[PDB]
RNA sequence: UUCAAGAGGGCGUGAAACCGUUAAGAGGUAAACGGGUGGGGUCCGCGCAGUCCGCCCGGAGGAUUCAACCCGGCGGCGGG
RNA sequence: GGGGACCGUCCCCCGACCGGCGACCGGCCGCCGCCGGGCGCAUUUCCACCGCGGCGGUGCGCCGCGACCGGCUCCGGGACG
RNA sequence: CGGCGACGUCGGCUACCCACCCGACCCGUCUUGAAACACGGACCAAGGAGUCUAACACGUGCGCGAGUCGGGGGCUCGCAC
RNA sequence: CCCCGCGGACGCUACGCCGCGACGAGUAGGAGGGCCGCUGCGGUGAGCCUUGAAGCCUAGGGCGCGGGCCCGGGUGGAGC
């Protein structure tokens, strides 16, 4: 026998979408071919993102996209997000944007198009830039979710600022002993 | 669908996934939140600090309607009116500023998170914050109060 | 020391070990050294382009 | 159920759902010159195990 | 005389006997259908020498000769003539066989059509 | 008797499904694959006059 | 589109036979009668099928016309070839190759026509 | 009698445990079991002078007709 | 309260130019293919048979033998330094 | 390349009986340790044990998205479905 | 500018097919796959069936690592 350990042999990663959506699987076929037959690493990143789950494909807001596309040298580049583009009602001026997204909210789409912008699907992006040249690959905030407030060190340990799980918030719900020096301790 | 569950896979395995040594007994450790200060103290202190004890003043017959006061921020303030209102105000030659009545839209207090566009505007609200009023005045607007 | 037997190989030992049982770690795979191209692709940048170079 | 350029007049909030893939003709997309210009040549030769002599 | 397959490789069976259940010899209540022993002290499970062998994947057949009849064909179950015509372009690798509940008059027609199409039937004289 | 026999589906989901079914009813491959003998039908979105 | 419809019928179809570790597909214009994207006889803009003639002699070569894709009544043009085997195979080869009409089915159609003609010639004693 | 009593009034089918008889085999380390062979037996193989088919050569025979042209129909492709 | 004006989307049209006839289709042409009918009636074509015919593929009903090649392996001779 | 081939033989490592060589203690279970002088088990048939509700948490799939959700009510000949 | 030959195997259920390398103990426990099996519902098989369903029996033929399955013979008599 050989002296090796087999507990890390199988790498845990998406090799395909768990989704049964046929349009998603079709453009997965398209970008699988593109990744295999081109040297571009953009295609590989896009394919692995297409495999991902919804929590790993967070929505990207219009404001965040505009802010990332306003950076110097990104003029006339295509903003590519593997996910949904969301309207942000906190912004008032929408510039002319060339955009490729898996999904676009109806209000975001109307705002982008009335601002003179252009919206593409991923097959159109493959026909436009097959190697992903002239693109800005964006992503929504991956940790912008409520669960990440509860993740981390336990709430009852020193120097932890993680939210606890409480059915209600109020002065009677997890505020006395272990939360203030007057009631035992605080940490 | 019961055909997708672990019980279908656990047929033939004698302990049904609960171990041979410790088994699956009725209630080892108590029922519910039993022993939260005695033998589940570590769990309660670790994950629910503040669980035990009283804090603050009690108040009988709380009527939540009395304290009902929804709030809106200045970054969402212009979404209470139509797009036409803001566009006409922006392109208006005169000093006429539109009125946004947040009470009509269902808010009582105007908070001052975010920035405003550079357009004068008259805001009607029950309550204002200091910074919201300052930011409204800095764009040439006015804050009026309603009851 | 209790687990190994070791010593000083001579030229014939090096030759026979490389020629009869020499395999290369090429792309994390165990590939038999059946062609000098296998050596030259991986170790050509060091001047080693043949079994003779490897043995030397 | 509405058009894509006008909402349904008998459902009061409904519009037709949007495609995430406009052109589903995978064969045409792959045969297109713009895709073919960007590809490397196929590696269609099979390299089987060499019996170590 | 019989129709011959496209190729006739040598079929190698790693094991030719059935895997009988542990102690299925000692009891009638225990059928010979294989059940994995899960007892804490079971010597068949522990794989002591001289005991009943346990089926595992190493006994798998060569994929080139798996599911292959001793005639060289692979069987396909047919219930009528329409199902028989699917083997028209697979004459020399797949052989039809008529389902057990197909009546005698209908299986006569299936046999005739298979003879016309040069499809081998594993049970051509079965209700007559 | 309180087994939760019923499920509620989002109205947008149900409308989506209706749209998908209607779109698929106009493709002869899908109707033939449901097995509906549309071989002499002159036009798969088959429309007849109001007098019917 | 062919790929879209294939993603719908690749596993859910009334022509699908999944049995004995084998898969067959029984739609009318399928050469080799296999469940496959290339040989599916329904999902393509242009398909070719070879069937036995209405009587017991000859073949029918049916090809899908280009225009009426949504009009199944007129979508297929059927011709009957009732010649000797070599001339029949030449005719089918010229229909597929000369027209550039789906040339990936040429040998499948030729072999199916050979099978049909061989089944039509009388059985031996 | 009935289609059937190998449906005969606790009667559709009629499993196993268990029992009787018949047939074959065996028998001093209780039976039973795994691996490997051997012998016998029951069946299977349309087994019993052993496959088909593509082209070419030769011989002996048939038949519309082979190509190319003419007419008509129908498709594929291209057209500023 | 009505009735208007304006704005934003729309629904049909009158129209000129722009990309294409497209996976929305017809008419003409041009090429090609197929089918049907004529003509073509023989050094062409096709059909079935025979030879213990040749070349290809698969493969021999059963039981067997040999040869050379290559892989692995265990041994044995001979010679050189 | 050889031999053999229908009422006697040919092939069928599976399947029935038997013989021999090697190997082979009775399962389940609790247990550090079971073949145990530890417990249950004479045999066979049929039945026989992680379920449903509610509430949470995380993961995954779907739709919409700063929104989302009609679940309670109401409208559609009241009702084969 | 292919043409005395107008011709040239297979493939690619892309959830498919192919190549190369290393590896394979397992209680408690976890996970995946199951064209393993049971019962019922919606679809579908122009499915099967009194010229014989279910069930049961079987020294019958086989397939699968296996769960199991298919086919022959008998019995059975209405559904699968
Ligand atoms: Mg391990
Ligand atoms: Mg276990
Ligand atoms: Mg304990
Ligand atoms: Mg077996
Ligand atoms: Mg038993
Ligand atoms: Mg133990
Ligand atoms: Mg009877
Ligand atoms: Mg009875
Ligand atoms: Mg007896
Ligand atoms: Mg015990
Ligand atoms: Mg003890
Ligand atoms: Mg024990
Ligand atoms: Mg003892
Ligand atoms: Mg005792
Ligand atoms: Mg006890
Ligand atoms: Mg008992
Ligand atoms: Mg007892
Ligand atoms: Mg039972
Ligand atoms: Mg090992
Ligand atoms: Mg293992």
């Amino acid at each position: 026998g050989v002296d090796i350990r087999h507990n890390k042999d199988r790498k845990v990663r998406r090799k395909e979408p768990k989704s049964q959506d046929i349009y998603l699987r079709l453009l997965v076929k398209l970008y699988r071919f593109l990744a295999r037959r081109t040297n571009s690493t953009f295609n590989q990143v896009v394919l692995k993102r297409l495999f991902m789950s919804r929590t790993n494909r967070p929505p990207l807001s219009l404001s965040r996209m505009i802010r990332k596309m306003k950076l110097p040298g990104r003029e006339n580049k295509t903003a590519v997000v593997v996910g949904t583009i969301t309207d942000d009602v906190r912004v008032q001026e929408v510039p002319k944007l060339k955009v490729c997204a898996l999904r676009v909210t109806s209000r975001a789409r109307s705002r982008i198009l009335r601002a003179g912008g252009k919206i593409l699907t991923f097959d159109q992006l493959a026909l436009d830039s097959p190697k992903g040249c002239g693109t800005v690959l964006l992503s929504g905030p991956r940790k912008g979710r409520e669960v990440y407030r509860h993740f981390g060190k336990a709430p009852g340990t020193p120097h932890s600022h993680t939210k606890p799980y409480v059915r209600s918030k109020g002065r009677k719900f997890e505020r006395a002993r272990g939360r203030r020096a007057s009631r035992g301790y605080k940490n | 669908p019961s055909r997708l569950r672990k019980t279908r896979k656990l047929r033939g395995h004698v302990s049904h996934g609960h171990g041979r040594i410790g088994k699956h007994r009725k209630h080892p450790g108590g029922r519910g939140n039993a022993g939260g200060l005695h033998h589940h103290r570590i769990n309660f202190d670790k994950y629910h600090p503040g669980y035990f004890g009283k804090v603050g003043m009690k108040h009988y017959h709380l009527k939540r309607n009395q304290s009902f006061c929804p709030t809106v921020n200045l970054d969402k303030l212009w979404t209470l009116v139509s797009e036409q209102t803001r566009v006409n105000a922006a392109k208006n030659k005169t000093g006429a500023a539109p009125i946004i009545d947040v009470v009509r839209s269902g808010y009582y207090k105007v908070l001052g998170k975010g920035k405003l566009p550079k357009q004068p505007v008259i805001v009607k609200a029950k309550f204002f914050s200091r910074r919201a009023e300052e930011k409204i005045k800095s764009v040439g607007g006015a804050c009026v109060l309603v009851a | 020391e209790p687990y190994i037997a070791w010593g000083y190989p001579n030229l014939k030992s090096v030759n026979e070990l490389i020629y009869k049982r020499g395999y290369g770690k090429i792309n994390k795979k165990r590939i038999a050294l059946t062609d000098n191209a296998l050596i030259a692709r991986s170790l050509g940048k060091y001047g080693i382009i043949c079994m003779e170079d490897l043995i030397h | 159920y509405g058009t894509w350029r006008k909402a349904a007049s008998l459902k009061s909030n409904y519009n037709l759902p949007m495609h995430k893939m406009i052109n589903t003709d995978l064969s045409r997309i792959l045969k297109s010159p713009e895709i073919q210009r960007a590809l490397r040549a196929p590696r269609k030769k099979i390299h089987r195990r060499v019996l170590k002599k | 005389a019989a129709l011959r397959p496209l190729v006739k490789p040598k079929i190698v069976k790693k094991r030719t006997k059935k895997f009988i259940r542990h102690q299925s010899d000692r009891y009638v209540k225990i059928k010979r259908n294989w059940r994995k022993p899960r007892g804490i002290d079971n010597r068949v499970r522990r794989r002591f020498k001289g005991q009943i062998l346990m089926p595992n994947i190493g006994y798998g057949s060569n994929k080139k000769t798996k599911h292959m009849l001793p005639s060289g064909f692979r069987k396909f179950l047919v219930h009528n003539v329409k199902e028989l015509e699917v083997l028209l372009m697979c004459n020399k690798s797949y052989c039809a066989e008529i389902a057990h509940n197909v009546s005698s008059k209908n299986r006569k027609a299936i046999v005739e059509r298979a003879a016309q199409l040069a499809i081998r039937v594993t049970n051509p004289n079965a209700r007559l | 008797t309180w087994r939760r026999w019923h499920r509620r589906v989002n109205t947008t989901q149900k409308r989506y499904a209706i749209c998908s079914a209607l779109a698929a009813s106009a493709l002869p491959a899908l109707v033939m694959s449901k097995g509906h003998r549309i071989e002499e039908v002159p036009e798969l979105p088959l429309v007849v006059e109001d007098k019917v | 589109s062919a790929h879209l419809q294939w993603m719908v019928v690749r596993n859910c179809s009334s022509f699908l036979i999944k049995r004995n570790k084998q898969t067959y597909s029984t739609e009318p214009n399928n050469l080799k009668a296999r469940n496959s994207f290339r040989y599916n006889g329904l999902i393509h803009r242009k398909t070719v099928g070879v069937e036995p003639a209405a009587d017991g002699k000859g073949v029918v070569v049916v090809i899908k016309r280009r225009s009426g894709q949504r009009k199944p009544a007129t979508s297929y043009v059927r011709t009957t070839i009732n010649k000797n085997a070599r001339a029949t195979l030449s005719s089918i080869r010229h229909m597929i190759r000369k027209n550039k009409y789906r040339p990936d089915l040429r040998m499948a159609a030729i072999r199916r026509a050979s099978a049909i003609l061989r089944s039509q010639k009388p059985v031996m004693v």
